[PDB]
RNA sequence: UUUGGUGCCCAUGUCGCUGUGGAAACACCUGGUUCCAUUUCGAACCCAGCAGUUAAGCACAGUGGAGCCGAAUGUAGCUGUUUCAGUGAGAAUAGGAAAGCACCAAGC
RNA sequence: CGGUCGCCUCCUAAAAGGUAACGGAGGCGUACAAAGGUACCUUCAGUACGGUUGGAAAUCGUAUGUAGAGUGUAAUGGUGUAAGGGUGCUUGACUGUGAGACAUACAGGUCGAACAGGUGAGAAAUCAGGUCAUAGUGAUCCGGUGGUCCAGUAUGGAAUGG
RNA sequence: UGGAGGUAAAGCUACUGAAUGUAUGAUGGCGCCACCUAGGCGUACUGAAUACAAUUAAACUCUGAAUGCCAUUUAUUUUA
């Protein structure tokens, strides 16, 4: 990506000067955006889950691996050995493609993007964005599952302190309230 | 009057398996002799000592048996068969 | 009637009272204590009798601690029953008191009342009691 | 990994008002698909 | 969860334990450790706990990290073993998958008379 | 007692040389293993025999 | 002697905090076109190279915070004979403790 | 009269082993073509934080946590790079044996180095004669089934046996 | 002299149960309000978790003997 080179150049200079970091790679660098489209209807309407997977494929370019629960609950009809939920973890070139595509096309199409920040970091530097609906993503045809869902896009960073992670988001211009 | 008496419900016990150490430290031993019968490895195997389908330690060569305490906080026991090592 | 809420085994082996003093040997909550001089089995009924007696002769500001507790139960075969057919059913709970264990302690009321209070507590118990004070 | 039926191809995206032809890899039609609300066409990102 | 070097040590601990349990004829153990830049080699003996033979890229003075130089390193260590009159050896990796550079080094030892 | 045992017989000399166990309720398909044969003195396929 | 690798050991070897370091090496790192790989991701494994790097890891100095170890005296249980001679714990405590023993390759 | 009768685990059982009572608690008369064999890779439960449906608790990411997780099962013992989880290839859940031992009144039981044949995994070293280990079992007689280099009541067969 | 063990004893911040007091306190009961659902201020009181001090156990153990048991070394004795 040309903006990937832009990422290299821009993040280096500004971050380096903002805290006098003694090495250029001391500045934080983002590693992987995990996507987790999991649904419990696969216990009963298994067919539904299959269609789900294809949409995840169509959004990222990586086929989603379906995850299995580590316990069993009767109230949720859950039992061990079943696959309920797919997770995808993008790295290298593809994750930055998805990140830019999210912030510029998918994200500002959100029905009411008022945004949410400062109250999302987990205390170790991560960040989760809870999307409400899937239809807003461009890579999905009108024909879909009879049920509509959201997303659980999350973020990670090399640093463990939340303030420098916030600094990376501001340097990347991730559009949230005051952050 | 006898008044009658109740009935007991637990009077069953199994044969006592004769586990424990068989060959003591310092004892001469030939190959193929059992050194320790156990339920679960209470004494680890070392050099010249084998294992069976019942976690029974048996020798693999001639020599003198020797127990050595090892492991975290010296809580694990290990057995070995120090060969004769006569070496003229 | 002091009683454990639940126990793992209904019928345990009895616990011996011969020997020295294991724990509860020195006054450490109050400053006067009723020490024992003869190991014996004393049940929760005697605790309640002694505790109610002491409490009645206590005042409005005195405070008390109960050290011993009847952890172990004891059985009794029903009357007119011949030997055999298993162990009896648990009947009453007893605390094991060894020679030297401090059973009751008192504080926060003048000196004369506590000696009398400990006296009536010890007259309710079979063990031969004796008064001790707390080390400075 | 590779050998996939869904190819990640660099598709360009146009928008109204501001053209802003962003080229992003996606598995869609190989042409200038126009988006109606982009990043620059949002009151939150730019414009108080 | 860790870094590659720690994982290689963990796998290396697994292999060393297995060999010490089953090596009954007391052969010398040819442990090769591969790094990002170079690969070195040393032949220990777990009965005496010393090293009988050694070889390395630093000793052989090459810009290593390639499959070509792995054959020469393997050749050097095998030459030392024949002079030492030991040919029955056991070959274990430092905890890395046996492939590529590791395979060239292992194969190089085999054509000059080593037995493993 | 229950009878979960089953027989594995050679397919060359048609000799039964092994005794194993099999669950008819869980596993429905006939075993087609390959084991040593005393007669043929080699490894050969052994199938279930009534 | 120092660095790097490894075996023996299995906290007086740990967890953590504060600083210093790289010549060679150790490492992050640069890319996936080759061998190889992801229950999906060149993250890992595997390649071919050292541009950048001392945050890490790693190695040194300090740090008695957590964890660990723990003397002598005395005591409980034991063996005998005594109603006293040995044997001597656990707990608690002063306190120690920032690992140690060998082999190899390089500048020394 | 009621209860029990065989085998396995713990305590009583007094720190080798053994030790009874109509003493105190429980189980078994199995399960797995993978839960076996091998090569490679990999490591808890829970809790804290952050996140649509989704809720105290489904799944995800990070951190913490030294076993409270798993190891088909009743307990005991063992085991956190293991004996737990996943994948690939396979059937050693082999044939003929078996020095030496444990424990035993006998009958029986338990472990097993090593040899020959032909295989499976693996680069190879090595491992594999069923499973983390201990319950899952019944003598003799009689008859039935398959194979067979033995017999076949004068001889050749057959019957009938071995 | 070497070794196996887990009893007596001791300990329960080293687990499993049982369990006392003090302090901070989840929790409920109890109210009084507002609100019909999100809740709030005190609780005659119940009591999670943590800290301090103290306890109990054949089927509890982070520990932990003596005696006894096995073998070997030396001396002596008996042909069992
Ligand atoms: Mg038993
Ligand atoms: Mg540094
Ligand atoms: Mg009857
Ligand atoms: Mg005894
Ligand atoms: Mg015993
Ligand atoms: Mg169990
Ligand atoms: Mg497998
Ligand atoms: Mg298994
Ligand atoms: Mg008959
Ligand atoms: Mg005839
Ligand atoms: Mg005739
Ligand atoms: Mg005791
Ligand atoms: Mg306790
Ligand atoms: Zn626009
Ligand atoms: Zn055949």
């Amino acid at each position: 990506n040309n903006l990937k080179a832009h990422y290299q150049k821009t993040i280096a200079k500004e971050l380096q000067k903002s805290f006098a970091f003694s090495s250029i790679m001391q500045v934080p660098r983002l590693e992987k955006i995990v996507i987790n489209m999991g649904v419990g209807d696969a216990i009963r309407d298994s067919k539904f889950l299959e269609s789900a997977l294809n949409e995840l494929h169509l959004i990222s370019g990586q086929k989603p691996v379906a995850t299995k629960a580590k316990n069993a609950i009767s109230t949720y009809k859950l039992r061990a050995g079943q696959l309920i939920g797919c997770k995808v973890t993008l790295r290298g070139e593809r994750m930055w493609a998805f990140l830019e595509k999210l912030i510029y096309v998918a994200l500002p199409r959100v029905r009411d993007f008022r945004g949410l920040s400062l109250k999302s970091f987990d205390g170790r530097g991560n960040y989760t964005i809870g999307i409400k609906e899937q239809i807003i993503f461009p890579e999905i045809v009108y024909d879909d599952i009879k049920r509509i869902r959201g997303f659980d896009v999350t973020l990670v960073t090399s640093t463990n302190k939340d303030s420098e992670a916030l600094a990376l988001l501001r340097a990347l211009n991730l559009p949230l309230v005051k952050g | 009057s006898k008044k009658g008496v109740g009935s007991t419900k637990n009077g069953r016990d199994s044969h006592a398996k004769r586990l424990g150490a068989k060959k003591a430290d310092g004892q001469m031993i030939r190959t193929g002799q059992i050194i320790y019968r156990q339920r679960g490895t209470r004494v680890y195997p070392g050099v010249n000592v084998g294992l069976g389908s019942d976690d029974t330690l048996f020798a693999l060569s001639d020599g003198l048996v020797k127990y050595q305490k090892f492991g975290p906080k010296q809580g694990k026991t290990r057995v070995s068969v120090v060969k004769h090592k006569l070496d003229a | 009637m002091l009683q454990p809420k639940r126990t793992k085994y209904r019928k345990p082996h009895n616990v011996s009272y011969e020997g020295k003093a294991k724990g509860n040997s020195y006054v450490a909550f109050g400053e006067y204590g009723l020490v024992a001089t003869k190991g014996n089995w004393i049940d929760a009924r005697a605790i309640e009798s002694a505790r109610i007696a002491i409490s009645k002769c206590l005042g409005k500001t005195g405070k008390m601690w109960i050290r011993i507790f009847p952890h172990m139960s004891k059985t009794k075969k029903p009357l007119e029953v011949r030997m055999g057919s298993g162990k009896g059913n648990p009947e009453f709970w007893v605390a094991v008191v060894k020679q030297g264990t401090v059973m009751f302690e008192v504080a926060n009321i003048p000196e004369s009342q506590m000696i009398k209070a400990l006296t009536r507590a010890g007259h309710k118990l079979p063990v031969t009691w004796k008064i001790l004070k707390r080390e400075e | 990994k590779k050998d996939f039926h869904f190819p990640s191809q660099s598709v360009s995206f146009k928008c109204a008002s501001c053209s802003n032809s962003f080229t992003i890899e996606s598995t869609l039609k190989q042409k200038e698909i126009t988006i109606d609300i982009c990043g620059k066409c949002h009151p939150f990102y730019i414009g108080e | 969860m860790k870094t590659r070097t720690e994982q290689r040590r963990l796998r290396h601990k697994r292999i060393v334990k297995k060999i010490r349990a089953t090596n009954h004829d007391n052969r010398v153990v040819l442990m090769v450790i591969k790094s990002l830049n170079h690969i070195s080699v040393q032949a220990w003996d777990f009965s005496q706990n010393i090293v009988l033979a050694s070889s390395s890229s630093l000793a052989l003075k090459l810009k290593n990290g390639n499959k070509d130089n792995a054959k020469l390193v393997g050749q050097d260590i095998a030459d030392k073993l024949v002079k030492l009159k030991l040919t029955n050896v056991v070959f274990d990796t430092g905890g890395s998958k046996y492939h590529g550079r590791i395979a060239a080094l292992a194969e190089a030892a085999r054509e000059r008379g080593l037995n493993f | 007692a229950v009878k979960r045992s089953t027989r594995l017989g050679c397919n060359d000399c048609r000799e039964i040389n092994y005794l194993t166990f099999k669950n008819v309720k869980k596993n429905p398909e006939k075993l087609a293993l390959n084991k040593f044969c005393s007669r043929c003195r080699k490894v050969v396929v052994h199938k279930e025999v009534k």
